[PDB]
């Protein structure tokens, strides 16, 4: 449950920030987090509907 | 296998999220990215079976 | 699925399937699997021949 | 602190940030640009972690 | 030895397969992608030694 | 300890060598190693100064 944190961080780091990483951008992270958890829900749903 | 549900879901999410979400501008999933997301998981599972069958076939 | 199974799956997923992932492509996966096991053999051979 | 974990993270951060900030190896020296990118990268990464974890509780 | 060989071969295969096997459209490895594959492993091992010596 | 060795190897392999993997680019590896350890120092410094 806590490695999860690191994977979201990586994923959202890649999509919201770029070299030389000067400017902090918390609006994008928040969205990316939200978007990430919605993705999780859809995948777990798809996944469970497959293990009949 | 109540834990192995989490462990796979985490990993699938990680792989599929990269492949289906080309940008974060709203905190919402569009239709196109929602269907890509569920296809991606299913397609992935299909692959696993094909590979494992093929490894014991062969 | 074992450590190996998952890595082949990933590798072959990347090369045989594209977004939106509606259309399956089993013929490509089978090839990719075959091609993968041949690759393994070649690498193990190269590797062992270099253990002195 | 925790001597063991202090090292752990530094390895991982170095691995992520090196890829992103060292675009090429031509001399053995780190340029002005790539040294600041390197320290920003770590900080920005830590900031993200906190934002994510805070966000996981409230919501 | 017994287990550790497999684990390296798995990972080398994983790295090198990506780098050398560009497009799948048959089940045969060509002469070229076969040589890339073995070079890749060797060159990787050479790198490990260079790095560890250097450390 | 030894896990480090493999990550440098990966990183430097990606930046100094490109398929067909014909020739040994050792001059580049040495640099890449040197550059890697300087990067480590800067990160650890940034990191420790944060946890104050």
């Amino acid at each position: 449950a806590t490695e999860l944190v690191n994977k979201i961080s990586e994923n959202c780091f890649e999509k919201c920030l770029t070299s030389p990483y000067a400017t902090r951008n918390d609006a994008c992270i928040d969205q990316c987090l939200a978007k990430y958890m919605r993705s999780w829900n859809v995948i777990s749903k798809a996944y469970i509907s497959r293990i009949q | 296998s109540k834990q192995k549900v989490q462990m796979s879901i985490h990993q699938f999410t990680n792989i599929c999220f990269k492949k289906c979400v080309e940008s974060v501008n709203d905190s919402n999933l569009s239709s196109q990215e929602e269907q890509c997301l569920s296809n991606c998981v299913n397609r992935f599972l299909d692959t696993n079976i094909r590979i494992v069958n093929g490894l014991q076939n062969t």
